[PDB]
């Protein structure tokens, strides 16, 4: 997996180019919103189980098939099955956002993941319902708008971290 | 948020076929079918979970229930017999714990004869003058006549605005020729207004439900179907 | 599915054997203990809204603080997938007494159940309720036969030490 | 089965009165509805071993007694109605109904004015006479009817009587029942 | 895998229903020929090496090309690989016979087994010549009409049992 820094590093290389000096400035920038970046990841990890059983729910809310005979959610092994794969994802997107990068979400994660679930009978619109539910659950978190909690941050415009936490959920929503 | 029922009034021959429906807009998972005789007793016919019927009274053949949705339920019943007639109730309730929603229902008569139908005839009698120097108020009286099944609602509109006050249609119908096989109906209803109201310068409207396009009429009297029979008065 | 038959095939299959006498006493055995818990499925089956309704009720008298907001009470489409729980857990039992082992429970029910509550919050206590007083509430010969008895009693213990 | 008394009930505006309801087996829980002119079925209670109340309604339910009973109370002329109990009993897979309880109240009439009168048709209302009376071949007689003009609160039983034959006139229309002594007849 | 009960408790779930009643009575029925299935699968086990190397000497008998060079019974090594499939295929079918499911049949056995032989090079048209002689010598000891030996059981039809079999044998047939 990259990072921000080694991203640069790898475009750079592939013109066996010196970092320019205008990569080196949109480095320093990703340095200056440092602490926000940290705080946009302790926002999300501070709530993962509220954000992974919301979306859940929320998916077999405006689905109850999924927990009918046959659907996906019937049992509790599946239901505790797409649990998991809720909480896998969020965890993959809370590392792209650490990261600065979507590598290690595209790597570890959606590698395969579409044939995975074509295999098994895994309903992908469903869980994109979910996936697209997490979107808000965390972008709400991070510009800090959810309803029932708040998070004590000092004030200022979180807005292009929550644009790049909601591109990597797409990412996700896409890969299947 | 209520159990809502189609159609309320249905006149069919021995061996034509019904079918009703009924939607549930509340949140539940639950319907039945009940069936109401003219005792005034309500029997169980059909209960619904999910898609998955789990209560079925022994009801003829004829008798099939055809849910889509949890929120809705038709019942059909073909080769209609002339002792199904009963009013058919929808309810609607959560499967485990909970109190049992209704809905209007849907009377449903089966004639021997389709030729039996009669619609009304709308009469508007005119407020005594000994009541209005006698009681300071004018009482006025509405009469339908001759019609057949007792599928009627009657109204009182005057001047565009429907009026329930002061009004007392007859909570029962009245048999014009008793002992006389099916004998048609007659009912009196009653509108009193002030002397003051009637001296200035009214609509009693009876609304029947008969035949529908189901049904063939080779007789040479008016099709009886569904209308609006209003009379008036000033 | 576990059950006598499925147990002893698949060890036999994995030591590459035919059947032999251990496994044909072992499915005699099966013959032997079927006509009780046969007797069991069947009274279950024929009553099952019934224990299902009791053992709900019973539920939320043990623990009537369910009904309170943000408790797995707090509205009616709530407590109604609570008596769903339970009857699913019966259908269960159900299969499990007609199969002869605990497999259905085992796979359909407990595999996740640990994750799905703690996720979901639903005390794992209220279950145990429901069970518990359905086993108790059970009296022989009214309910059924003696031998029955003892098979229903036992899948309800079986799901019982799964909430443990 | 379901047990349900009284079959009828003719309560005075005012009165308060008792309807039961037994049953046979163990029930779960009892459902107590009023049916209303249309057939539309109101809900009363549901309650499962215990009491409720519900403005001039009150009902209980004694699941180890198996009975049930509805108690109305201060009875209002919006009170008519017919009313049912329906029992969980059994194998609490369905409602078991009872016979029903015809309900009617009749409204007291605060000053009476007995009294025929005639209608003429645009193109016999014995009206305003008192709770006490009732009323009866080709003579159309219908029975009592309650109005009531909420405006200036004036409650009036009327009944109605035609016919088409002239030997037939509004002086001894209503002869086969007991009209009281003054009516005033025009 | 699963059993004759374990069958009947699949197809009430995909309902969500109790096991019917007469589904009771089915298996109630399959209880009380339990000690003439049993007679059964004693009755090919006893039998098992007969069986096998009846029907692989008969497959080579009809076609003795099998057992010229380039043949798929030439070697020791083959020969032998043949007679372990025989073997085989027998110990599922009698799995399949005292489980009263074909389930254990088709998952261990029969499963990819068509393309496994396509890529070895084992004729199908004769593995199933093979089998069918199996099935014949089986339904022969069930029913206890075999030439050469006999064995004590009391009198009864064993017809059903018998199909039974020879219908694992023909998925088998099947499957290839
Ligand atoms: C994500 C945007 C948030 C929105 C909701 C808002 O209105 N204010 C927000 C966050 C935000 N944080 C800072 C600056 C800091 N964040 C800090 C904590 C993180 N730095 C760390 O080392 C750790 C983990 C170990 C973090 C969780 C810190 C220490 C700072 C700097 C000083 C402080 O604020 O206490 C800013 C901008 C303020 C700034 O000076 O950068 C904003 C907008
Ligand atoms: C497969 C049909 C056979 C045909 C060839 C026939 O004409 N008679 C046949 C078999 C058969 N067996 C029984 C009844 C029994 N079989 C028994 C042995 C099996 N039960 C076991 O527990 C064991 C293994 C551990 C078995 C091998 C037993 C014990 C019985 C019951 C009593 C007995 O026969 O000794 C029947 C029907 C007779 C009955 O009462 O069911 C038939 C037709
Ligand atoms: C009953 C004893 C409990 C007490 C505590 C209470 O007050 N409510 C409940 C039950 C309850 N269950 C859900 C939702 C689920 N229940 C599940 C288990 C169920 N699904 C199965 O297949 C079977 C076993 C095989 C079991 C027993 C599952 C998987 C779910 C999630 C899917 C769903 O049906 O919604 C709720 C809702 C919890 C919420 O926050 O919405 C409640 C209250
Ligand atoms: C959840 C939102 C989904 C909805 C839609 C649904 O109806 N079922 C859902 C999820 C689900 N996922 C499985 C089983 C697997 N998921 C896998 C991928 C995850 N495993 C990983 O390690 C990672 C990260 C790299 C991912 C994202 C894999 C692999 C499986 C198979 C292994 C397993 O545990 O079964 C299931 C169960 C399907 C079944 O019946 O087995 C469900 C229901
Ligand atoms: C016998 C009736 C067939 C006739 C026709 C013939 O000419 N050759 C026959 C059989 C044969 N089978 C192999 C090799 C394999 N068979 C495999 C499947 C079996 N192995 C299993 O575990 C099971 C049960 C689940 C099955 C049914 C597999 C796998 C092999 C490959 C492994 C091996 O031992 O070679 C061969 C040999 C082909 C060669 O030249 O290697 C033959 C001749
Ligand atoms: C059924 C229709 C239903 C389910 C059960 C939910 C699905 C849903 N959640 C959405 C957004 C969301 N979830 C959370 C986490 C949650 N909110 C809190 O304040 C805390 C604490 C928790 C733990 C329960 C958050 C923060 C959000 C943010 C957005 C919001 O409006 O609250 C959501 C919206 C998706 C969208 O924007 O399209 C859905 C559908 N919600 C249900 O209604
Ligand atoms: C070459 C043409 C030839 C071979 C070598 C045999 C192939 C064959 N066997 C058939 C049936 C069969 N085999 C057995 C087992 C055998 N019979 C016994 O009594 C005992 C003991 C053994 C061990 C040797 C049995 C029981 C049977 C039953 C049927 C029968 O007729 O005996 C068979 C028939 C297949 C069919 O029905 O199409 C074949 C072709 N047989 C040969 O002729
Ligand atoms: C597999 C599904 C099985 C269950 C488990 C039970 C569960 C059960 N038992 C009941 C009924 C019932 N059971 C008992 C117990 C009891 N009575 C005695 O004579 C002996 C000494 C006692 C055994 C401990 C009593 C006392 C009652 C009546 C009390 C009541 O129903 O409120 C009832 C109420 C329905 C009814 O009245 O029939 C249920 C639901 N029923 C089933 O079908």
């Amino acid at each position: 997996m990259l990072d921000a820094f080694s991203r640069v590093v790898v475009n750079s290389d592939s013109k066996a180019a010196y970092v320019g000096g205008s990569d080196l400035q949109a480095l320093k920038t990703f340095i200056a919103d440092g602490n926000k970046r940290l705080d946009a990841v302790n926002s999300i990890v501070s709530n993962a189980s509220c954000i992974v059983s919301d979306a859940v729910s929320g998916m077999i809310c405006e689905n109850p098939g999924l927990i009918a005979p046959g659907g996906n959610c019937y049992t509790n092994r599946r239901m505790a099955a797409c649990l998991r794969d809720g909480e896998i994802i969020l965890r993959y997107t809370s590392y792209a956002l650490l990261a600065g990068d979507s590598s290690v979400l595209e790597d570890r994660c959606l590698n395969g993941l579409k044939e995975t679930y074509i295999a098994l009978g895994v309903p992908t619109n469903s869980s994109v319902r979910a996936v697209s539910i997490m979107k808000s659950a965390a972008v709400a978190f991070i510009s800090n708008t959810a309803s029932q909690r708040k998070m004590a941050t000092t004030d200022g415009d979180c807005s292009a971290l929550s644009s790049e936490v909601a591109s990597y959920c797409d990412k996700v929503a896409a890969a299947i | 948020t209520a159990v809502f029922q189609t159609p309320n009034y249905h006149v069919t021959q021995v061996g034509n076929e019904v079918s009703f429906n009924c939607k549930q807009t509340l949140g539940h998972d639950t319907m039945y079918w009940y069936k109401q005789d003219s005792k005034k007793l309500l029997k169980i016919m059909f209960s619904y979970n999910n898609k998955q019927l789990i209560v079925n009274e022994t009801v003829p053949r004829r008798f099939s229930p055809q849910s889509s949705d949890k929120a809705h339920l038709n019942l059909r019943i073909k080769s209609v017999e002339p002792e199904d007639s009963a009013v058919y109730l929808c309810a609607s309730s959560f499967r485990w714990v909970g109190e049992q929603y209704f809905g209007p229902g849907t009377r449903l008569t089966v004639l021997e004869d389709l030729k039996n139908v009669f619609p009304p005839e709308v009469a508007v009698f005119e407020p005594s003058a000994a009541a209005a120097s006698h009681t300071q108020k004018a009482t006025l009286v509405c009469l339908a006549t001759g019609f057949y099944p007792d599928h009627v609602e009657l109204s009182w509109w005057v001047n565009g605005k429907e009026v329930h006050s002061g009004v007392c249609t007859d909570p029962q119908p009245l048999k014009e020729q008793p002992a006389l096989n099916d004998s048609r109906y007659a009912l009196s209803s009653r509108l009193r207004v002030s002397a003051t109201f009637w001296q200035n310068p009214f609509r009693c409207q009876v609304q029947f439900y008969g035949l529908s396009e189901n049904d063939e009429w080779t007789q040479d009297r008016a099709k009886p179907v569904t209308q609006i029979v209003s009379a008036e008065a000033w | 599915m576990k059950s006598v038959i499925t147990t002893t095939i698949s060890a036999a299959d994995a030591a590459g054997r035919f059947p032999s006498s251990s496994d044909l006493e072992s499915v005699q055995g099966n013959i032997q203990r079927a006509a009780s818990r046969l007797e069991a499925a069947e009274k279950l089956a024929g009553n099952h809204e019934a224990v299902v309704k009791e053992a709900g009720d019973a539920c939320f008298a043990k623990y009537s603080y369910l009904k309170n907001p943000g408790e797995a009470g707090d509205s009616q489409e709530k407590i109604n997938k609570c008596y769903r729980d339970i009857d699913h857990y019966m259908r269960l039992i159900n299969y499990s007494l007609v199969v002869g082992g605990t497999g259905p429970l085992d796979e359909w029910c407990i595999a996740g159940a640990r994750e799905v509550y703690r996720t979901l919050n639903l005390p794992s206590s209220s279950y145990v309720a429901a069970f518990v007083f359905t086993r108790d509430r059970l009296c022989v010969p009214r309910d059924m036969s003696a031998q029955a008895g003892v098979e229903y009693g036992a899948a309800l213990d079986y799901v019982i030490n799964s909430l443990c | 089965q379901v047990e349900q008394s009284p079959s009828a009930l003719s309560l005075h505006e005012g009165t308060s009165s008792a309807l039961r309801c037994n049953f046979t087996t163990t029930t779960r829980s009892v459902q107590w509805f009023r049916q209303n002119s249309r057939g539309s079925l109101i809900n009363l209670f549901y309650l499962a071993s215990g009491t409720k109340e519900n403005g001039r309604l009150k009902s209980a339910f004694d699941s180890k007694e198996l009975y049930s009973t509805l108690h109305i109370r201060d009875a209002q002329l919006e009170d008519s109605g017919t009313y049912f109990c329906a029992a969980e009993a059994g194998s609490f897979n369905k409602l078991t109904f009872g016979a029903g309880t015809r309900l009617a109240v009749s409204p007291y009439i605060q000053n009476p004015d007995p009294a025929v009168y005639q209608l003429r048709d645009s193109k016999c209302l014995f009206t305003d006479f008192d709770s006490q009376t009732n009323v009866s071949s080709d003579v159309y007689i219908t029975d009592k009817c309650v109005l009531d003009m909420r405006s200036m609160d004036f409650k009036s039983n009327s009944a109605v009587a035609w016919s088409n034959k002239s030997d037939f006139a509004c002086a001894n229309a209503f002869n086969n029942s007991i009209i009281p002594e003054d009516t005033f007849f025009p």
